[PDB]
RNA sequence: GUGUGUCUGGGUGGUGG
């Protein structure tokens, strides 16, 4: 539920929501980067 | 089956070794060269003081052209034939080759003695330029090195004008397959 | 996607056996050893062991295919002496080859750290 | 146009009377392998 | 004195070429005819409209 | 141009403003002049003319 | 449910291809009657199709990134056709210029052109490996 | 992009090597007698530690993506 | 539209170009003497096509020289260096003139192709198709054009030894077997790159979400799970074919099905990880999503190889290192390549390469493979090679993997660059 | 018929590589024991990494990948740790893994350099092996400012046919008959060939009179261990491992006996 | 106490055999 985007430059978690803009909450920029994932990340050493 | 698994035991390669000969060899490719090169050196000056008789059944820019490709043909085959002669049992382009598995002895010739007489069209090197094929040359050369003869081999290096005209001859080559390939479909559709 | 797992090479699947003894119809005592997750490190010191024994006048190893994890290890022998023993002769004569090697290997490190 | 679907050599006869696109049909890329005999083929796992 | 000998040959001209393409670059054609038109040839069309 | 790099290419057309020579052979003419002349600063369509001879 | 996977006689199963399988093998162009021809599936780990080096020869193919399109026939029909016309034993002299369509080719060539020489002279083990990757020995070997 | 761990031919493990081959050539050895210095003798790992790009430094430059 | 190149300007049969202007551009980065003082020196000047026609050209410095009846003596311009008439691509290739020229059109064509560091913002970009290579490796044999390419700074290949040989078949028609064990150790490793874009509209609206099955109408039986709850894949997230990338729903304009799905999945055939997605605003205002998926791509039987030669090759067979032939030293193989392939295609500079690349690897140096150095030919290399205690023409006593009986006849086998398409 | 009598002459027994002679023993046995040493020696090396966190510029299957590569000192703990498909419990297990983490941040303006330092053991006699108390540590990745590394990676016994992680050995210099008695290669210019360092010959000689009774006897190695184990361990677990090999096929051939008879 | 809709039609360019 509280989706948090990074912001391009500011590097600034951002808790945007459903249907809103795409605004940096300090610089305003229009780009944002989804974090990684929580689920399981597992590799064989290969 | 049975000819690979003696194949890991005798094995086959080629290398570097391969594609030189001994130093009488090499002086022997180089004198046939320079013979070849005084030859149509001979062939020019008597064209210019007009010594030269054209023969019968086609014109005098024929008639030395003809001589010196028979000039530059016969230096080819001397040496491949010197080439060839130089080879020993244990040579690996010699074993591709007799065995018929792949190569000929114009690529074993063309490797180790002379790359030979580039041809566009069926002809020699044109004058692109203003009677010139390059303008490192000087106007109206009708010299082997001046014309497309790619003395050296693929082992000693191509010079860089002889590089260019023996691109020029494989870019005929691919433009002939390419217009090859349309024709030739066409041609089948009908006849099918 | 088709890639292989690369455990395959040498663990034996859920059911199948690790050595088959294959009688040949062709040639009296002639057997054909069929062993699964080997290669050519087996295959050859057991074919030259068998090569060593003058009971036998056939032996050798083959990989049907690189891909393939067995290998087929025909041996012909005299009648009295059956194949399959003289494959075992090849396998405890190893075993004590490659003992007697390890524990001089052994004494000779020791040797050496000793001077 | 009905000429233009009839007529061309992607069009209608040449395209799907005479050649046309099948099913149970596969296509990679092939490789060497001096082990299995002339009539045999190798067949990948995914496309079998 | 105030020549290149063979054996300094390369490194002059590697040198020379070196600063060839420190100065144009490799995708200068492109540049330039772009720049050409900018400062130029939109000006050249309005006016000559 | 909407994010994609795009490139545009060198086109090799025959050169302006100058006279060429040809020799169009199967054809009634047997040498041909064209010149694509074109006027500097404003690059109009190019008005190619042609002079040539007959064969005979 | 297994009352739905519960096979009666007259039924139609639509099992994988497995080994021993008759495919047809075209590669384009398909230029004369060799270009595509019937072949037995092996199956085999990776991701390509693999041909034995002399099939090479009537299909003009080679292994620089060529491509091949198998066909699998649907019917015992076809399948009974496919392998009493188009199987690459049955066609591999071809009528265009009565002469094989495929030879032995490149390693194998100069290989075995190594291998007939005069001066050649095989240990017993040698022989013994090379003698079973025949499969039309009797196995009786040969007086050296 | 980084020095690989170990050579791609024999395995000997050059992950260690390259910071030392660039402190030798700062100290101004010959890179053939920097590599004869750090032992690979095998051409293998001589091509190893020769032929590598450091572009993990040119890949420092930008930013991280998140802080 | 003119075409032209610099030349150096010949006047009384001697360059215009003397010592003190080598010496200035040799301080060019300190007192910014610039090839452009060089053009207003008087030294060099730009040729076109037609111009060149009238000039007389002199292939090199030492061509101007009157020891002999010396061709010409009224020489106007000089080539910089013959290495120049080369395009990009071209000047990759090591010793052009010791092949035949459609090897070198087909490694033009192939140089293209070739996998590596294309840019080095790839992290940032998000182009549709992306190659990457894990350990590129700039060339032993250096060509000294590609010095101004960046291809010593982004290269796209692996230096790898090679011997051509033919071990076990197959390596038959232009084929290549290569090393499992390098492999494994990151050999020729690279990674694809896949970004999908997408948009969402209101004319109909659709947005992004994660639909569910009570209010969206004909979706597929995949994990929609996968998706967080604004209906994107989060990155690190293993993703495979027909696996909703892109959770998208459209309303429908007249229950359980009130909305259409209209997400957009991965492509069928491609798995990978989703490593980057990016969030936006297009150009009017709506919401628009970039996702890449990263997928790593082990080297395997079929994938194409080449060298720097036009010699193609697809992988055949991967032998582990105890399978593969050994020298001396233990020094196996990378690749193994037919013999076959040489003498039809003329590929010597394929051979030289080899040569050199050794002399290079044992010296600690770098090769130049500039095509028309006359100072540089195939026996000071052989001599080279033989001061390092190896046979002069690159040959070695290998041994069978399988037997460890060395084979009869002694295997060329050395470094070569190799690329990835 | 019966077993050979193989004697041993070592010549080198550096901390690195092992030199030695097996004179007394057939070709097929002593590139056997070739192969084993590069491929059926277990060593332990890292297989499993959970990463949790990874800002770095190198993606996480490049990380593991290198991870994998680097070798831990695998003396005496894999004579007793067990194959982990071998091993009973559902996760890895210290009777059949060694625990491994990394948590390295960089909070520097400088750059930092994940080190082989930074692999954390859960043992200590299993470590990296530049950790071994001069010499430089493993590169993993370099970090700026800002980015992480979280990982907790096991290490588990394995040998080199199933991966390269698992080789304990860089380069085998196998090598018999230097000065071609045997004539099992054939020089077509002999005279230009270098001498081997176990040539018996002197210099006027290209290669020694061809012997037909002769076979191959004298077999040279140079085992060049990369630290993971000690080289003579290497050699002796090698042919332990071949015995073993060779005595399961014995097991497996007598119950096949049983079942046929 | 279940389950099918998979954006078509053109054009342009590049590429592989
Ligand atoms: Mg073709
Ligand atoms: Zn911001
Ligand atoms: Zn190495
Ligand atoms: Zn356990």
């Amino acid at each position: 539920q509280p989706m948090i985007y990074i912001c391009g430059e500011c590097h600034t978690e951002n808790e945007i929501k459903s249907r809103d803009p795409i605004r940096c909450r300090e610089c305003g920029y229009r780009i944002m980067y989804k974090k990684r994932t929580k689920r399981l990340v597992v590799f064989d050493a290969r | 089956t049975v000819i690979n698994n003696w194949l890991l035991i005798e094995g086959h390669t080629i290398g570097i070794g391969d594609s030189i000969a001994d130093s009488k060899t090499y002086q022997d490719i180089q004198n046939t060269i320079k013979k070849a090169k005084q030859d149509v050196i001979e062939v020019i000056e008597k064209a210019h003081n007009n010594e030269l008789e054209p023969t019968p059944g086609n014109t005098l820019r024929q008639t030395f052209e003809n001589q010196v490709n028979r000039i530059l043909n016969d230096a080819r085959d001397k040496t491949g034939s010197s080439a060839q002669k130089s080879l020993s049992e244990y040579n690996n382009f010699k074993s591709m080759v007799v065995s018929g598995a792949k190569g000929s002895k114009i690529n074993i010739s063309q490797v180790i003695a002379v790359v030979g007489q580039q041809n566009v069209e069926g002809k020699r090197i044109p004058f692109g330029f203003k009677h010139r094929t390059l303008p490192h040359f000087i106007k109206d050369d009708y010299g082997p090195e001046s014309r497309g003869f790619v003395e050296n081999s693929y082992l000693a290096g191509l010079t860089p004008t002889e590089f260019f005209f023996h691109a020029m001859g494989g870019r005929e080559g691919l433009i002939d397959t390419a217009v090859k390939t349309a024709e030739t479909g066409y041609i089948q559709r009908r006849l099918i | 996607m088709n890639a292989p797992p690369a455990f395959e090479s040498f663990l034996l699947f859920e059911g199948e056996k690790k050595i088959t003894i294959n009688k040949d119809t062709k040639v009296p005592n002639a057997c054909l050893f069929t062993i699964n997750k080997e290669d050519h490190t087996l295959g050859n010191i057991i074919k030259s062991q068998l090569l060593k024994d003058p009971q036998v006048l056939f032996a050798g190893y083959k990989v049907p295919h690189p891909l393939e994890h067995k290998i087929i290890i025909r041996v012909q022998t005299t009648p009295d002496y059956s194949p399959q023993e003289a494959f075992t002769n090849a396998i405890t004569d190893l075993i004590s080859e490659l003992s007697l090697l390890e524990e001089r290997f052994r004494v000779a490190i020791k040797d050496k750290q000793e001077g | 146009s009905l000429k233009q679907r009839l007529k061309g050599k992607e069009g209608r006869v040449r395209g799907n009377l005479m050649g046309k696109r099948v099913d149970f049909s596969a296509r990679t890329v092939i490789t060497p392998d001096p082990n299995l005999s002339i009539d045999q083929v190798g067949v990948p796992r995914s496309i079998a | 004195d105030d020549e290149i000998t063979p054996d300094l040959w390369q490194e002059a001209c590697w040198i020379v070429i070196s600063s060839y393409f420190d100065e144009k670059g490799l995708v200068r054609q492109q540049l330039d005819s772009f720049d050409e038109f900018i400062q130029m040839s939109v000006q050249r069309i309005v006016e000559d409209a | 141009i909407n994010g994609s790099e795009k490139v545009l290419i060198a086109q090799e057309k025959m050169a302006t403003n100058t006279v060429y020579v040809f020799a169009k052979k199967d054809s009634k003419y047997a040498y041909t002049g064209e010149c694509r002349s074109c006027l500097e600063n404003s690059s109009r369509p190019t008005s190619t003319i042609w002079v040539s001879m007959l064969a005979r | 449910k297994p009352s739905d996977l519960h096979l009666q006689t007259g039924y139609k199963v639509e099992r994988h291809m497995c080994d021993g399988d008759i495919v047809i093998f075209n590669r384009q162009p398909t230029l004369h009657k060799m270009s595509m021809m019937g072949h037995r599936v092996r199956i085999l780990p990776w991701s390509t199709f693999r041909l034995n080096l002399s099939v090479t020869t009537p299909y003009n193919a080679d292994f620089d990134g060529d491509e091949m399109n198998l066909h699998l026939p649907q019917s015992l029909e076809t399948r009974a056709e496919i392998q009493e016309l188009a199987m690459v034993p049955r066609m591999i002299v071809t009528p265009q210029s009565n002469r094989p369509v495929m030879g032995i080719v490149q390693d194998t060539l100069t290989a075995v052109r190594k291998f007939t020489k005069r001066d050649v002279f095989l240990e017993r083990g040698e022989v013994m490996n090379l003698l079973m990757f025949l499969s039309t020995w009797d196995g009786k070997v040969p007086q050296p | 992009m980084i020095i690989p761990v170990r050579c791609f031919t024999c395995g000997k493990i050059v992950g260690n090597k390259w910071e030392a081959y660039l402190g030798l050539l700062q100290a101004e050895y010959t890179e053939g007698d920097a590599l004869d210095a750090l032992g690979l003798k095998r051409y293998c790992c001589r091509r190893m530690l020769l032929a590598h790009v450091d572009l993990i430094e040119k890949l420092l430059n930008y930013a991280p993506l998140e802080k | 539209g003119r075409i032209c190149r610099p030349l150096l300007i010949v006047e009384k049969q001697k360059l215009l170009l003397k010592k003190r202007h080598i010496d200035q551009l040799k301080e060019r980065e300190y007192n910014n003497y610039s090839w452009q003082d060089l053009v207003a020196s008087g030294v060099v000047e730009y040729i076109d096509t037609l111009e060149e026609e009238t000039v007389m050209l002199a292939m090199t410095p030492d061509d101007l020289q009157e020891k002999e009846v010396a061709y010409c003596s009224t020489y106007t311009h000089c080539e910089i260096h013959p290495s120049m008439i080369l395009g990009v691509c071209a000047s990759i290739i090591p010793f052009p003139d010791h092949n035949q020229s459609p090897r070198n059109t087909y490694q033009s064509a192939m140089g293209k192709q070739a996998m590596g560091v294309y840019i080095t913002n790839f992290h940032v970009r998000m182009d549709t198709l992306a190659h990457v290579l894990y350990y590129p490796q700039k060339p032993l044999v250096t060509t000294r054009s590609m010095e101004y390419l960046r291809f010593r700074e982004l290269p796209a290949g692996i230096n790898s030894i090679v011997a051509i040989a033919s071990y076990t078949g197959y390596n038959q028609e232009d084929s290549v077997i290569m090393n499992r064990s390098a492999v494994d150790r990151g050999f020729f490793r690279s990674v694809f790159y896949r970004s999908y874009k997408e948009q969402e509209s209101k004319k109909q609206e659709e947005v992004f979400e994660k639909p569910t099955r009570e209010t969206c109408q004909g979706m597929r039986h995949a994990i929609y799970d996968k998706l967080d709850d604004d209906g994107l894949i989060a990155p690190g997230v293993r993703v495979s074919g027909d696996d909703v990338i892109i959770g998208k729903t459209v309303t429908l304009p007249e229950r359980r099905y009130t909305k259409r799905d209209c997400s957009t999945f991965l492509r069928t055939s491609e798995t990978g990880i989703v490593d980057q997605v990016m969030v936006t605003l297009n150009q009017e205002g709506y919401k628009f999503c970039k996702i890449r998926v990263r997928s790593v791509r082990i080297p395997q039987i079929g994938d194409k190889f080449a060298s720097r030669h036009g010699q193609k090759g697809t992988c055949g067979i991967q032998y582990r290192q105890e399978d593969m032939p050994f020298t001396c030293e233990g020094i196996t193989p990378d690749i193994i390549i037919n013999p076959h392939a040489i003498p039809s295609r003329m590929t010597i500079g394929h051979l030289i390469e080899c040569l050199q690349g050794k002399v290079s690897a044992n010296k600690g140096e770098i090769g130049d493979a500039t095509p028309f150095n006359d100072a540089v030919n195939v026996q000071k290399i052989s001599n080279l090679l033989s001061d390092y205690g190896y046979h002069l023409r690159g040959n070695e006593v290998l041994y069978n993997g399988f037997t460890g009986r060395k084979i009869t006849s002694q295997i060329f086998i050395g470094p070569t660059y190799y690329q990835r398409l | 018929p019966y077993a050979n009598q193989p004697t041993v002459r070592i010549t080198e027994l550096t901390d690195e590589n092992v030199k030695f002679i097996i004179e007394n023993t057939d070709l097929a046995v002593a590139n056997s024991i070739r192969r084993v040493f590069i491929a059926e020696v277990p060593i332990i090396a890292i297989d499993w990494v959970q990463i949790d966190a990874n800002s770095s510029v190198l993606h996480d299957e490049f990380i593991a990948h290198r991870l994998g590569l680097i070798p831990l000192t695998s003396d005496d703990i894999v004579d007793k740790l067990q194959y982990s498909r071998d091993c009973t419990c559902e996760e890895f297990c210290p009777e059949c893994s060694v625990e491994f983490t990394l948590d390295v941040r960089c909070n520097e303006d400088q750059t930092r350099h994940v080190t082989s330092r930074d692999l954390i053991s859960n043992s200590p006699r299993v470590i990296p092996v530049t950790s071994r108390n001069e010499q430089d540590d493993i590169l993993i990745v370099k970090l700026r400012k800002g980015q992480e590394l979280r990982l907790r990676a096991y290490a588990k016994k394995g040998f080199g046919k199933e991966h390269a992680k698992w080789n304990p050995t860089a380069g085998v210099a196998f090598e018999y008959d230097p000065d071609n008695a045997l004539r099992h290669t054939v020089y077509p210019k002999p005279e230009e060939w270098p001498k081997s360092e176990y040539s018996e010959l002197d210099e006027d000689e290209s290669q020694a009179p061809y012997d037909p009774n002769g076979k191959p006897e004298r077999f040279y190695y140079n085992v060049e261990s990369c630290g993971s184990l000690r080289p003579e361990t290497i050699v002796l677990s090698a042919l332990s491992g071949l015995k073993k090999k060779l005595s399961d096929l014995q097991t497996q051939l007598s119950h096949e006996i049983q079942s046929d008879v």
